[PDB]
């Protein structure tokens, strides 16, 4: 039963419509350029506006 | 005079 | 019996040559024009002490400034990591407590653990104490993770190959999320707050569609068990970071490895993992008693972060992005901010 | 400052003060991990060690010997594999690891059980009191003469009984020399691989004996003192 | 003696016991009783050093002739010193008897230890020892020529060294079992020559370093004016200088044998 499981859950796995790594890295590498300005440790802040001085 | 001398307790009393 | 294997094997090829086809570029050459990030250098500007023993897991607020710390003595507190002040300490009734999580209204804290039992806390009640509001039996194995989607429904990791999605007042898992071989360790819910991601120690990761209740990708990739897992800033990533001294990065339509986070000197495995707001800071604590900081898209080390007397067991960043705590076992949490 | 921050240093004394109650009545206090598989009786020792009294997957006992108190942590409702919580246990006194003596097909895998725990990291440090379980099972059975031991064992037919031998009266000398053989083939384990930093304790024990309590407090005593005299430099 | 021999010593105990103290503060493993009695005792052999370097640059300025104050005003400033140095040898006394009443109690009571002993009595501890200590220091400073000091001092250190070589042997000899138990176990792939050397490296610096001292006092006492005892007594630097090496060879065989206070000292070394 529990091979029968696993076949059923990886067939399942098959019908699944990938996209290639050339835009499915689109999504990491162009979300940080939305948000290199906004992020304080990648950027460090001013110690004027840290609540953690 | 009182000639000084290391710490105390040091020549005879 | 024979039959059975071969269908699988037979599913398993096709799978993984789908799988080989769909990577035409590297994620790692597609960044050579991507500045690294250098040096990252932070110092710890608070350290919270008060508890006795090793801290297990923290989770930060929705405010990213109020946080809760579990740790192995049976304590549950909510600090102000601005004024190192505390404003609850719950006694837990069991003291091998190996999560925590921090609702997102504020109104709630939950922690579970070798109990079998997520305890869901009051916060906002003030009537003198912390009173357990409900407790949520059902589980077989230890329970490794526990987040929030809302106020009445939480999503559970345990050690018996299964997450499970509860409804809090009601207190029956609404639906069950089974498929692993071995035990489950560390769940992340997704920005979307549609799926979220577990990985357990088979090395294997999967997604869970929580409003179907069935699995929809499979990863492999790792030698060991898997340690900790998070979504990257958009629920179409995740790192994942295993007992065999490295990390990796799942995406989610590719259904495959990118990066490959190790280093030769690295021996020791990992346990927590926590992105950054950007999506470019991959914290990772390791049981060589140190933290690191790496750089998701260049794979090379960036940052140490070393102050631990013991093995970095808890990791967290702030909804802001203003600071990052580390727990560790010699009792004491970190909370570090980039220096202007 | 302001009234509200004043309100909350006032709240985070009060609770500094209950956290420094709590400090003491945790460091003065002994956690022991109770392993052991399903034929060990476990249960019956804690159940009979709840005489000592000051799906649920954890059970704590408590029990006080001599005004010193002790948790013990009997592992229940859990699956088979331990390599992931018992991570958690770096930080007790000591870790009852409970042998079935008699069962003579599953001795190989306690031995392999025991091995694993004693060679696993974040227990290099923490001993392991060993019960010897379920002796008068194994007494009835090399004396009535059915399934010899070195049957399952090869090197038997080459062991003596060691020196350091202290007989329970009225033994008879092949049940001395088995029960001794497997204690042996426990320390040798034990010995071979471990630094100075944790040690095996032997105790051959059974399920309804009385004076349990008695020996995981002297050896959590021998373990405490060997602890402070390897840092002292004595020792 | 030279002046120089005697700064020295004095600028390397205070290197070390300064490192010491550093140690301590800057590390909450080594938060516990006894390294609060090693901190205590740092800061006594602290003040031997650089009190006895003071004094002795003082006399090396009087006796010559580059700074001359009138006699009431030298007087005045010796006692000072004396007072001073005073405190600090009773200090440093009583904080080597503190660590080992607390290896003796960490052993001895290891079950109950922690229903004994806390952080908050190590400060009660140490502040009733330094209060103390003052005390003693300057009634001893002041009251000097009497016989009456003397033999108050030299009923300490022999009082004080038979209770640490009691509180030692009993330590040693209970390990001697621990390890003739791991002897005795099989396949044993465990040494009491550790213990010897570590029992020899405590008492016998103490006792090398602390003696004659107060055999000088108690021949100052008894045989002032006999030939072996004038000879003896005319060594009072050379007896001082074995106090300041006390000073100097406590935090090698303390501190540094704690290998949690090793890595410190790395992390330390490294900033
Ligand atoms: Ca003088």
């Amino acid at each position: 039963a529990q091979a029968r499981k696993l076949v059923e859950q990886l067939k399942m796995e098959a019908n699944i419509d990938r996209i290639k790594v050339s835009k499915a890295a689109a999504d990491l590498m162009a979300y940080c350029e939305a948000h290199a300005k906004e992020d304080p440790l990648l950027t460090p802040v001013p110690a004027s506006e840290n609540p953690f001085r | 005079s009182y000639s000084m001398e290391h710490f105390r307790w040091g020549k005879p009393v | 019996l024979d039959q059975l294997r071969q269908e699988a094997e037979q599913l398993k090829n096709q799978i993984r040559d789908a799988r080989k086809a769909c990577a035409d570029a590297t994620l790692s050459q597609i960044t050579n024009n991507i500045d690294p990030v250098g040096r990252i250098q932070m110092r710890t500007r608070r350290t919270l002490r008060g508890h006795l023993a090793k801290i297990y897991a923290m989770h930060w607020g929705t405010d990213s400034r109020l946080l809760v710390s579990a740790s192995q003595d049976g304590k549950l507190i909510i600090w102000d990591s601005y004024t190192t002040n505390k404003v609850h300490a719950i006694p837990l009734r069991s003291s091998w407590v190996m999560t925590c999580a921090y609702a997102p209204s504020g109104n709630y804290v939950a922690c579970g653990g070798l109990d079998n039992i997520c305890s869901i806390y009051n916060l906002k009640t003030r009537e003198g104490n912390v009173r357990v509001s409900r407790e949520l039996a059902g589980h077989t194995g230890y329970l490794s993770c526990c987040r929030f989607l809302d106020d009445n429904q939480i999503v559970t990791s345990s050690g018996d190959t299964t997450c499970a999605l509860w409804d809090i007042e009601t207190g029956q898992q609404t639906t069950t999320f089974t498929g692993h071989t071995g035990d489950v360790m560390s769940l992340s819910l997704a920005p979307d707050t549609r799926l979220f991601v577990s990985g357990a120690c088979d090395a294997s990761a999967k997604l869970w569609d929580v409003r179907e209740g069935m699995c929809r990708q499979t990863f492999t990739g790792h030698e060991s068990d898997i340690n900790a897992i998070c979504f990257f800033p958009n629920g179409n990533a995740f790192a994942t970071g295993s007992d065999d001294a490295t990390c990796r990065l799942f995406d989610l339509r590719a259904d495959q490895e990118l990066m490959t986070y190790s280093h030769d000197n690295i021996i020791c495995g990992i346990t927590s993992v926590s992105f950054s707001k950007s999506g470019r800071l991959l914290l990772a604590g390791y049981d060589d008693f140190n933290c690191n900081v790496w750089d998701a898209l260049k794979a090379d080390r960036a940052g140490v972060l070393a102050g631990h007397d013991n093995r970095v067991s808890c990791l967290g960043v702030t909804d802001d992005g203003m600071a990052v705590a580390t727990g560790s076992w010699d009792s004491f949490l970190k909370i570090w901010n980039g220096s202007s | 400052l302001s009234a509200e921050d004043k309100a909350a240093v006032e709240r985070s004394k009060m609770i500094e003060k209950q956290l420094q109650k709590d400090k003491q009545v945790y460091r003065a206090t002994h956690r022991l991990l109770l392993l052991g598989a399903d034929n060990s009786g476990k249960s019956t020792i804690v159940k009979q060690m709840r005489i000592y009294h000051v799906t649920s997957g954890i059970f704590e006992t408590k029990f006080q010997v001599d005004k010193v108190n002790f948790h013990m942590f009997d592992v229940g409702a859990q699956r088979d594999e331990r390599r992931k919580w018992i991570q958690c246990f770096n930080d007790v006194t000591a870790i009852i690891f409970v042998v079935d003596s008699s069962d003579y097909n599953r001795l190989q895998e306690a031995l392999n059980d025991f091995k694993s725990i004693w060679n696993n990291r974040w227990l290099r440090t923490i001993s392991v009191i060993l019960f010897l379980n379920k002796q008068d099972l194994l007494a009835e059975k090399v004396l009535a003469g059915k399934s010899k031991i070195e049957d399952y064992f090869p090197e038997f037919a080459r062991y003596t009984t060691p020196e350091d031998a202290t007989p329970e009266p009225g033994e008879d000398p092949r049940v001395t020399r088995a029960k001794y053989f497997i204690r042996d083939e426990f320390l040798r384990i034990s010995t071979a691989s471990g630094d100075g930093r944790h040690y095996c304790y032997p105790h051959f024990t059974c399920s309804v004996d009385t004076e349990n309590a008695r020996r995981i407090f002297n050896d959590c005593r021998d373990i405490i003192q060997r602890m402070h005299l390897r840092q002292y430099e004595l020792l | 003696i030279a002046v120089e021999v005697f700064l020295t010593l004095g600028v390397i105990s205070l290197l070390e016991n300064i490192l010491v103290i550093g140690a301590i503060v800057k590390n909450k493993n080594l938060h516990s009783p006894m390294y609060f009695f090693v901190c205590s005792l740092a800061v006594a052999d602290m003040l031997v050093s650089m009190s006895s370097a003071w004094e002795t640059i003082t006399i090396y300025l009087l006796n010559n002739k580059h700074l001359v104050i009138a006699d009431a005003f030298v007087r005045h400033i010796d006692n000072v010193f004396d007072s001073m140095i005073c405190i600090s040898v009773v200090a440093s006394m009583c904080s080597l008897l503190a660590i080992a009443v607390d290896r003796y109690v960490t052993i001895f009571y290891a079950l109950r230890y922690h229903h004994i002993m806390t952080a908050r009595r190590s400060g009660a501890i140490i502040a009733g020892i330094w209060a103390f200590c003052t005390g003693c220091g300057i009634v001893f400073i002041l009251y000097s020529e009497s016989t009456y000091v003397i033999l108050c001092l030299i009923s300490m250190f022999f009082a004080m060294l038979f209770l640490l070589v009691s509180l030692y042997i009993h330590m040693f000899l209970l390990a001697r079992t621990h390890v003739k138990r791991i002897a005795a176990l099989p396949g044993a792939s465990r040494t009491s020559m550790q213990g010897a050397v570590t029992v020899t490296m405590l008492l016998g610096v103490f006792t090398v370093c602390w003696a004659p001292f107060f055999l000088h006092l108690t021949l100052m006492l008894s045989c002032p004016q006999n030939l072996y005892c004038s000879r003896f007594m005319s060594h009072f630097n050379m007896y001082l200088i074995l106090i300041m090496c006390n000073s100097v060879m406590d935090p090698l065989i303390y501190a540094f044998r704690s290998q949690e206070m090793r890595k410190t000292f790395k992390e330390i070394i490294c900033c």
